[PDB]
Formats: C-alpha cells, structure tokens, sequence
C-alpha cells in the first residue's frame, strides 16, 4: 500500500485539535459561589450573610449534634480512610450497620452502599441492564439515571414525563415486536426506570398505574428516590409509602445518603435475590473504596433521628406547601413543581429565544436575591450532554430550619427582585 | 508418623484437583469415578497386554 | 525514553504444568458445577439461592443461568476469603469479626469472636496514614465540628465551599502542576472526567491492564477504543503509527485527538509504567497522555510525589495526573491535575462538578494535613520518614519473598506485591491458611485477574515494621511449604 516515506509525511503532517476547547471568560459555571463555613441555614455565600436556600438539607441534619455526635465517634473509633474496597477489608461493621439500618427502616429485604451519589444508580442500572435489553426511562431522568442508561447497551425508549398513555403506547409497540419474534423476546428483559420525586421538574410519578402497566407488560421496576427518600409518607420512606404501594412490587429503589441524611454516599434496598447482585456486578460498589466510617455513622444517626421522630416530615410538607402557595403569582416567573416537592423550580414564563439570556436574567436575579440575604442557586445542567435539557430555572429548595417568616420573606424577596429584573 | 505425609499427600491432591472446594459428597462422587476409569484401564491392560 | 535508574521488572512464564493443572481444576469445578446446577433443576437438593416471587414468575427471567455460574459455583465456594469486616482502623494491625458458614459460605453467621491483631497486607495505606490519633485525626475532628458531616450540593450550585479551593491550590502545588480539580471519588474521577476531555471521532489507546474506572471512562466518551499490550512500547507506538496514518475506521478522516491512558502503577500487576518512553512516543506523535496515579502518588517518589518524580521527569509533560488520595493518604476523594484550562474546562464540564455532591469537609481536612505533612510542611520530619521506610520495606519485602522462591510479579520498587497461586483451589487455601496464622492477604482471580493468573496481592505500608515483616514471611514460607506455592525456577 502506502509508501513508507508517504507514512512518514502523514504522521508530520497530523496536528490534533487542542485538549480543551477554549472556554469564553463570561461563563456563568466558570464562577462558582465560594462558601464560606458550612452550607447550613444562615449561611455565608461569596462574603455575603444569607438564609439558605439552594441546598438539599430537607431534615436540618448537617449540623445536628447528634449526628455530628455520632461522626466524631466513629471517627476516633476508625479514622478517616477505610484504605480499601469492601471486597478487601473495606468493610467495617458501621457499614453493615448502615446496610442492616436502611433495609429494616425501607421494609425490604436487602440494602447495599455505594461511596458515592452518582455511582449508586450510574452503577444500578448497567449490572441488570445488558444488550439486547429494552429500558423504558422518563425523558425526565436525572443525569445519573442517564449515564447508568449509556453505560448498559440496551436499547432506551424515552417516554413522555409522567404520561401513562405514551408509556403504554411504547409498550404495545414491544408488545409487537414481541409477537414478530418470539425466541427474541423470550430473552428480552424489560426495564422500566423511573424517579420517585424528578429533580428536573419536581413532580412525582404516578406509582400505581407504573405497577399496574409493570404486571400487565412484565417489565421491571427501577425506581430512583434521591429526593423523595426522606421527605415523602408518613415515616419518610419515600413515594411507596406516599401512595401505598407494597414495596415488593418495586424491583430496585435507589436513593443517595446525601440530601435528606446530609452525608456523603448512595445506596439501592430490595429483595435479596436483585440487590446480591450488584456486590459482584456492581462497577462503582466493586472497584472503588467503600465509604469512610464517620459519614456511615452520620447516616446511622441520620436515621435514628428520622425514626424517633416522624413529625419532620410533616412540618418539611407544610412548609413546602407555604412557600408553594406563596411563590404563585410571580409577574415573570411560573413556579414548576408540586407543592409536597421540598426541591422545586422558578422558570421564565416568557423565554427570550437565546438561552444564554434566559440564564443571564435568573442569575440577576439570583444576584439581587443574595444582596438581600437570601442563597439561591440556579438549576445547572451540561447543555450538551443532556439528552432531554430541561429550561434554565432558579431552584428553590425547603428546610425544616427555614421557619415560617424566613418563608414569607423569601418569597416576597423573590418576587420583587422577579418583578424588577423581568421589568 | 508417614500416615501423616500420606495425609499432606492427599492435602496435595485435593489442592490439584480442586476437590478442596468442593463439598463432601462431590469429593466421594470425584473419588469414586476415578477408581472406575482406574479400575476399567487396569482390566484392559491386563486382559491385552 | 532515557532512564535515569535501572528498570527492573520481572513477569516469569507459568510452569507448562502448573497451567494444565490449573486447566484441569479448573475443567473439573465447571463440570461439577454443571451437576450442581442440573440438580437444583429438579429441586434434588434445596435452593440456598434465592429465586424470583412468584408474581413475577412469568417475567423473563432477570439473570441468564450461564452469565452468574460463575458466582454460583467458583466463587462461591470461597466466599469466606473476602468481605471481612474489620472493626478496628485499618493499620499494621486490625481486627477482624470472625464469622462462620453452616451453608458452604452461602450465609455466614457472625460469632462473637474478634480476631485482634491481624497483620494487615490487604490495606491500601502506604504511608501509614490510616491512624485513628495524630495531628490529622484532630484536624478533621474539628473541621467536621465546624463544617459537619457532607454537603448537600454541588460545585456549581452552593455545595462549593473554601474548603475545596484550598485542598485544591494544595494539591496543586503538591504535583507540582498549575492548577487541580478534587472529587468525591476516584472512580468517579474516571469515569466522569474522561467523557468530557474526548468524544467521538477521538481516539482512546488504553493499556490492556487498565482499571475498571478507566475503561468505563472510555466507554462513556463516544470515543474509538484500541487496546495495547501491557507496558509494550512497541505495540503502543505501531498502534499511533496506524491510527495517524489510517484516520478513522469508517471514513478514513484524520483523528481530532489521541488519548493514552496509562496507570502509574498497575496493582494487579505491581508494575510500573515506562513512563520515560510514553512520554517520548506522545511527544513524537503528538498524543495526549492520562496518567492515573492512584497506586503511586504516596508510594513512589524520593519525596512521595509519584511516578513523574519516580521517574525524574516533568509535571509539565503529562497532559492530565489523575491521582486517588484512598490509597496513600488515607481520606476518600480524588483529583486531576493539570494547566489552568485544562482544569478550568473541567470545572465548567465535569459530570462531577454539575451533577454530584462534592467531597466531605473533614475528608478534605484530613487530605489537606497528610499532603501538609508528606510535603514537609507539618514542621515534622514524619512524612519523610514514611517515605523512605515504605521504600526500605518493599525492598526487604520482594527481597526476601524472591529468594524463598515464589513467582512475584511487576517492578522492583512497587510497593505492591503479587504472588501467584496459579489455582482455584489454592485462592480459597491460601486466604484461610494465611488466616489462620494471623495474617490477613488478598486473593484475587476472574473479575480483577485474567485465568490461569490468579494472585495474592500483598500491600506493604510505611507502618509496617520490621518485625511485622519477618512474622509475615516466615508465616509465608510456611504456608507456600504447606500448598506448594514456590513455582520459580530461577530462585529458591
Ligand atoms: C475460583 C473463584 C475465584 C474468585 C475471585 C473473586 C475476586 C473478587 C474481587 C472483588 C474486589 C475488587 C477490588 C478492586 C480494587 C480497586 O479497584 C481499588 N482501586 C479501589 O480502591
């Protein structure tokens, strides 16, 4: 073929494209707001004193003595580190602890712990989902939900948010495909992948018609509960208790220890015979180093703090429905969410069609709001990555801390710095 | 006394062999399939040659 | 590449039969596995397995039979040598919760017994951070009474505290790189960051060895993925020659970028990569190199900075140091290190940085003061000490287990130590029988080692002394007498 000399001028010739693109100055994720001291209530953000609320701390747990109590413990019991994956004297009894603790307050069988939030689900998804496999997921999944979907080979069927007739559709359409091919389908797994409490739009998914399609079309349940897990039902054990349905019939139930427990970490809870599973299949459970003791003591005092008192949740609903109620009637904004989301939305009702602009008016008004002593932080989202994007929005989200006037205030707050910058 | 070499080489055996993680049973099923094949090679051995 | 130090790797062929007798085991365990499988079919003996509900009977089935016959019937069987939980802090000595099986491992039952004092080779920590007292310990108490346990955001959004900014600048000035970028996990670190640096119509040429984050990484990045043999320079550089020349497969295009991912130190291996000649073959063909150094950032080093300063080469040259503070400095986390765009794209266009929680403040903490103290600035000389007392215990260690006359892989000065078991059944004897004289050992085959390869992985700490040494060996020559482990022909 070709010449070696020829080889040799290609290979001079060949100048690859740069590492990094270059990335433009006026960034608005290019300034991250520097904290100074804990994310808790009334906290100091970019050298400013202000009421907390942009973080997913729903229980007050960050700085709770007792959990800070129970931390330190463990961490003069062990120390930091655990110097190794649980396969390899990573395991210390604080994590069987936590595993036995999440399984007995979810009711089910089985609960198992990842180090990290993102890894829990990114991980989840890919050990029962292989090629071949047909994952019916929500458009408006969450980006972890998304990466455990592209690190599985099944094939992905985006279905309409929260609309049963559109999932139903596309399972008829398998249900088809089904019919021309039987020894395909006899091997086909069905997934369905849903999330209890959507962190894009906040609103909940309707569970007892996903059961009812889940017994009429056999496909598996995976159910993500990052922001339902400790804020919805009577016990705070998510949106199954919210709607009564028998936990049994979920396949996987997948939540990260880091926004109602306040530490770091994820885990998955199930029947033993799914979640044994991922303890040899699990990517982020098998090769990398278990959590460190002091956060799986956290999560243990967490825990116990939820269990001895169930009235958290109640006051986390009220007021989330305050600051719901009182959020209506933006001129420029419309409020997306539903009043039981502890984490919900303020998008622009009217959109200018750059969306550079549209983050440009939610981040004045997120700059107006903390001159005024309140922490706001805008939904951000890798524009390119995303599969479905959803629209720039100012995230508000509810804390058991933040007391009733600290409410009315934020909201009136909101709504003048709102009707000022949309003017 | 040499019991306990013939012991170590049973240890060996069953190391080579895998037999070691294998339960009781399969171990005696293992044992009893190779004194067949044994048995059944030594027949046709002496019969022919 | 020019080295400044000899490089000293040995990798000694499998005996031909120790490899048919491995062969044979391992064909005699699959079959009887098979009859294992074909007796639970018709229920002749009872399922310790659990089985799908009956409600969901009709379903497909969720696992393929074939796909986990392996878990079922080879690594069952020997359950008991992993998942150990300890109870004490992982140093020179921990102690493990005894636990028992009445079912052939498929349930354990946890006696009471606690087995103290257990001579820890299966820990990470190489310096001997892992201590439950010290300046470290005390730093993260009080930041963790400061700050609490976890955020509750993310970098972007308010979960960005001074915290992270100055473990940052730190670890900066510690690899000796312009700028570096900290995460909750290193696998993380991997598999998240790797996606954004390259995507489709880029090429990935990732070593054969290469981690699990590693190769998910490279999956999540559309990227073309071509594999090269292990620390073979020759079959890196023929794979650059073909891919400049011959562009992308479908469409012969040009490559927008190469990307080669190498790992300072393999562990399985405990080689060490030839850094000197990747360094000279991306220079020449003008590809970008990923070095994942979690296994030698603490461990290599005069001065503990890893492979470059192993090596005596430049930060500069490396385009991206991954690193992992798990394994030396004993905190979660992980981070990358690089020039300023590099680490400010990565801030703008991480995964990690837009979706996931950021690292805990007294993990940071404790972070923050092992790099103090190894750096010289604890106002202590113990983070000198740490570093050449780990390199004077790898070189007793590899020593004297070279000249018992076991097969021991990878580079001389690795810190990490394979010894080859070679069979199945001696993986399962080798962690009990090394148990059961109080030493504690890592065994390893399918999902982290290829077949016939099946190791013992031994991780020597700075706190390690040498009396904990000697038990150790002794314990060793002892056993590889008792299971015949000592399989090299050139020492003994
Ligand atoms: C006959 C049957 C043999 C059975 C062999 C099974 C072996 C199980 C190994 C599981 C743990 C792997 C951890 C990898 C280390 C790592 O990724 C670190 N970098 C994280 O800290």
């Amino acid at each position: 073929d070709l010449t070696v000399k020829e080889k040799e001028e290609l290979i001079e010739e060949w100048q690859p494209e740069p590492l990094v693109p270059p990335v433009p100055k006026d960034h608005p994720a290019l300034n991250y707001n520097i904290v100074s001291g804990p994310p808790s209530h009334k906290t100091v953000v970019n050298g400013k004193e202000c009421i907390n609320f942009a973080s997913f701390n729903f229980l007050g747990l960050l700085d709770n003595p007792r959990v800070k109590a129970a931390a330190l413990a463990s961490l003069k019991k062990y120390g930091v580190g655990t110097c190794g994956p649980r396969g390899f004297y990573g395991t210390f009894d604080v994590h069987l602890d936590l595993e036995d603790r999440l399984a007995k307050f979810m009711k089910t069988e089985e609960a198992i712990i990842y180090s990290y939030g993102f890894a829990t689900i990114a991980s989840a998804i890919p050990a029962y989902s292989k090629r071949g496999d047909i994952v019916f997921v929500d458009r408006a999944a969450c980006f972890a939900i998304q990466k455990g979907l592209q690190a599985s080979r099944s094939d992905i069927k985006l279905f309409k948010h929260n609309d049963m007739a559109d999932l139903e559709r596309l399972l008829k359409e398998q249900e088809i495909e089904d019919q021309k091919n039987p020894r395909k389908a006899r091997v086909t797994r069905r997934f369905i992948v849903v999330e209890g409490l959507y962190m894009n739009t906040g609103t909940i998914c309707p569970l007892p018609e996903l059961v009812k399609l889940k017994y009429k079309y056999k496909a598996r349940i995976f159910l993500e509960e990052s922001l339902s897990f400790g804020v919805l039902g009577e016990h705070g054990r998510g949106v199954t208790e919210h709607y009564g349905i028998n936990i049994d019939d979920i396949d996987l139930i997948s939540a990260n220890m880091e926004n109602a427990l306040a530490s770091i970490g994820g885990f998955c809870c199930g029947r033993s015979f799914v979640i044994d599973h991922q303890r040899l299949s699990g990517q982020g459970y098998c090769f990398s180093a278990s959590l460190p003791p002091l956060l799986a003591a956290a999560a243990i005092e967490a825990l116990n703090i939820m269990e001895e008192n169930p009235g958290i949740f109640a006051v986390l609903k009220e007021k989330c429905g305050q600051i719901h109620k009182a959020l209506q009637g933006i001129s420029g904004l419309k409020v997306v969410g539903e009043s039981l989301s502890p984490a919900f939305h303020l998008q622009l009702e009217e959109s200018t069609g750059s969306r550079e602009q549209d983050v440009r008016l939610l981040q004045e008004i997120v700059d107006q709001c903390m001159n005024r002593s309140i922490a706001l932080t805008q939904a951000r989202y890798l524009e390119k990555e995303e599969k479905c994007l959803p629209p720039p929005s100012i995230r508000v989200v509810v804390t058991v801390e933040q007391t009733e006037e600290e409410l009315e205030r934020a909201a009136s707050t909101i709504k003048e710095v709102a009707q000022a910058v949309l003017l | 006394r040499a019991w306990k070499q013939m012991s170590w080489f049973y240890y060996q055996y069953l190391l080579v062999t895998a037999l070691y993680m294998l339960e009781p049973w399969e171990r005696t099923v293992f044992n009893s399939m190779l004194v067949s094949i044994v048995g059944m090679a030594l027949y046709t051995g002496y019969v022919f040659m | 590449g020019l080295y400044k130090r000899p490089f000293n790797e040995a990798f000694e062929e499998t005996p031909m039969l120790v490899a048919v007798l491995t062969y044979v085991g391992y064909g005699v365990l699959t079959l009887f596995g098979y009859l294992r499988d074909f007796l639970r079919y018709w229920r002749i003996e009872k399922c310790h397995h659990a089985t799908e509900r009956e409600e969901q009977k009709d379903f497909v089935s969720l696992y393929q039979d074939f796909e986990n016959f392996y878990t079922r019937n080879l690594y069952m069987r020997i359950r008991d040598n992993w998942n150990r939980p300890i109870c004490s802090v992982p140093g020179a000595r921990v102690d493990i919760m005894e636990r028992q099986s009445h079912d052939y491992n498929w349930s354990f039952k946890y006696t009471g017994n606690i087995i103290k004092g257990v001579i820890n080779m299966g820990s990470y920590n190489y310096l001997g951070f892992a201590r439950n007292t010290g300046s470290c310990q005390e730093a993260a108490a009080k930041v963790l009474e400061e700050y609490g346990a976890g955020v509750c955001s993310t970098r972007q959004e308010i979960g960005n505290l001074d915290k992270h900014e100055e473990l940052e600048e730190l670890v900066a000035r510690f690899l000796g790189v312009e700028a570096a970028m900290a995460y909750g996990m290193g696998f993380a670190t991997n598999s998240m960051n790797i996606p954004a640096l390259v995507g489709k119509g880029c090429l990935i040429l990732s070593d054969e060895l290469n981690h699990a984050s590693l190769v998910l990484g490279a999956r999540l990045s559309g990227a073309t993925i071509r594999i090269f043999k292990h620390n073979n320079m020759q079959s890196l550089e023929k794979l650059l020659k073909d891919a400049i020349v011959y562009g992308q497969p479908r469409t012969r295009r040009p490559w927008k970028k190469i990307l080669i991912l190498v790992e300072g130190i393999y562990s399985m291996e405990g080689s060490i990569v030839r850094l000197p000649e990747v360094i000279a073959l991306k220079k020449k063909y003008k590809a970008y190199l990923y070095l994942d150094e979690a296994h030698s950032i603490g461990a290599l080093g005069p001065t503990g900075r890893g492979v470059v300063e192993y090596f005596g080469l430049d930060p500069e040259d490396v385009d991206v140091m991954m690193g992992t503070f798990t394994k030396s400095f004993g905190a979660s986390g992980g981070y990358i290190g690089g020039k300023k765009e590099l680490i400010d794209y990565l801030r703008t266009h991480s995964h990690s940085a837009v979706y996931a929680t950021s690292l805990s403040p007294p993990v940071v903490e404790q972070i923050i003061t092992s790099m103090k103290c190894i750096m010289g600035q604890d106002g202590t000389s113990l983070g000198k000490e740490c570093v050449q007392q780990l390199a004077e215990n790898t070189r007793y260690f590899r020593r004297r287990l070279k000249e018992m006359g076991f097969i021991i892989y990878g580079n001389e000065d690795s810190p990490v130590v394979p010894l080859m078991l070679y069979m199945p059944a001696k993986i399962g004897a080798f962690g009990r029988e090394m148990l059961k004289r109080n030493i504690g050992v890592v065994v390893v085959g399918f999902p982290a080692t290829p077949i016939i390869e099946s190791r013992a992985r031994f991780c020597l700490s700075a706190a390690h002394t040498k009396e904990i040494l000697d038990t150790a060996l002794k314990e060793i020559d002892e056993v590889g007498d008792l299971l015949q482990l000592k399989y090299s022909r050139h020492r003994l």
